[PDB]
């Protein structure tokens, strides 16, 4: 019954407000905690609540309802750097132990200013080409799905924040053993916009 | 703060090892947690003082010693494949509330056979001419493949200096053949620069992959090179084109 966090996931856009809900059932509640855990670093303390209810603490709010066994962590003016796991935890017994929930993975989606989705073919630096496709510059709404084919590997959404030109971009990588597999057929299993640029020569 | 060693480790099934945790914060409460996928952190054992050891809720099959106030040792006496996870140590002073101080984390892989240990193959893919003309930006893609286990750190180095701006790496390494229990892994990363940076053939781009494999104390009598902890890199030079 113990500790229930949103799990495994939550997704939101960088400008947004996210509410990470948690419910707990324990014998002797000595307070509730939230920790931030970036993959795959150590968790860091975020908040401790013992009394009802809401507490501001900067850009991150933390609510407690003792009667309901409920907590939420509210994240406002969301940033790319908030993409991490958020752990709900309770202190029980007589201090001595902090018990954790399963954790909520929060993926922050980048608000793309000027998007031009395209699938580009990248040749290998050494020799044989081995073929990689890059689906980049697409908007947050776009969801990259895994391939229908076993022999083709797809690495879901990645945001490249080029600090220099105040730019951040979405991407997904697709590669497959010399079959041949093509860039036009790489992202077939995914929901890609009608205006996607397709170059090959 | 809290210091935990090793940071990476491959054990053969049946073998034994110890995880060390040292606090330089003068705390009385020490803790050993494990964390797997579907997770979360699960306490193995804990200690309230210099000579006391306690409770679960996942205590089988580890032992724990607290001899000094500074150190809390987790012993693996018979390593099982189930024991492969990320171990985290924690220190707490109460009543001083009550916030946990977490160690850096220990990634352990327990394998039946040590010959299944493979370092990665590393490749950089050069930016498309089409992306350069279409965006005035240039994306390098780095792929680390055929490695076992998932103990990898990928960094990008441009002209001998580590770059962070413009880099995006998978937080989790993909399983090449997912149903396989001993499946190799793959990892991808991207480096996006300006077209004119890529166009400068003096600019030197490198994707460095640090793999953590076999220890010095591991006996290896095989003909193939011992899959020791090493760096595997692939590099690209700027293209005039």
């Amino acid at each position: 019954g113990q500790n229930i966090d949103q799990p495994t996931e939550m997704t939101a856009t960088e400008g947004a407000i996210v509410q990470i809900n948690c419910t707990y059932q324990t014998s002797g509640f000595n307070g509730l905690f939230w920790y931030q855990q970036h993959a795959g670093e150590a968790p860091t303390f975020l908040s401790y609540n013992v009394l009802d209810g809401l507490e501001e603490k900067g850009r991150f709010s933390s609510f407690l309802s003792r009667s309901k066994g409920y907590s939420y962590l509210l994240l406002k003016e969301l940033q790319m750097k908030d993409s991490a796991s958020y752990l709900c935890a309770v202190l029980n017994t007589g201090g001595f132990k902090t018990i954790f929930g399963a954790g909520t993975r929060l993926f922050v989606k980048a608000n793309i200013q000027n998007p031009d989705p395209a699938v580009y073919q990248l040749r290998d630096s050494k020799s044989s080409d081995k073929s990689v496709c890059l689906f980049t510059d697409f908007d947050s709404q776009t969801n990259v799905s895994q391939s229908k084919d076993s022999d083709v590997y797809i690495t879901d959404k990645c945001v490249l924040d080029m600090r220099s030109m105040d730019f951040k971009s979405n991407s997904a990588v697709a590669w497959s053993n010399k079959s041949d597999f093509a860039c036009a057929n790489a992202f077939n299993n995914s929901i890609i916009p009608e205006d996607t640029f397709f170059p090959s020569p | 703060g809290v210091t935990q060693t090793p940071k990476f480790r491959v054990l053969k099934t049946g073998q034994s090892m110890t995880l060390l945790c040292a606090q330089d914060m003068n705390h009385e409460y020490m803790y050993w947690y494990r964390q797997d996928p579907g997770m979360g952190l699960r306490l193995i054992h804990y200690s309230v003082g210099e000579g006391t050891t306690a409770k679960g809720e996942v205590p089988d099959g580890y032992n724990v010693s607290r001899l000094k106030k500074q150190n809390f040792l987790l012993g693996l006496e018979s390593a099982a494949p189930s024991q492969t996870s990320v171990y985290f140590c924690a220190s707490r002073p109460p009543l001083t509330t009550g916030e946990l101080f977490f160690g850096e984390g220990s990634r352990l892989t327990v394998l039946e056979d040590l010959k299944n240990v493979f370092p990665p193959e590393v490749a950089v893919f050069e930016p498309s001419e089409a992306e350069i003309s279409h965006t005035q930006k240039a994306t390098l893609v780095c792929l680390a493949t055929g490695f076992y286990p998932d103990h990898v750190e990928l960094s990008w180095w441009v002209n001998g200096k580590e770059v962070h701006s413009g880099v995006c790496t998978d937080p989790q390494p993909l399983k090449e053949q997912p149903a396989l229990n001993d499946s190799r892994y793959a990892l991808s990363s991207r480096l996006r620069v300006s077209a004119t940076f890529w166009q400068n053939p003096r600019n030197h781009f490198r994707c460095q992959v640090q793999f953590y494999g076999l220890s010095e104390n591991d006996e290896w009598t095989q003909d193939r090179a011992k899959p020791v902890t090493q760096i595997v890199s692939a590099e690209a030079w700027g293209r005039a084109d």
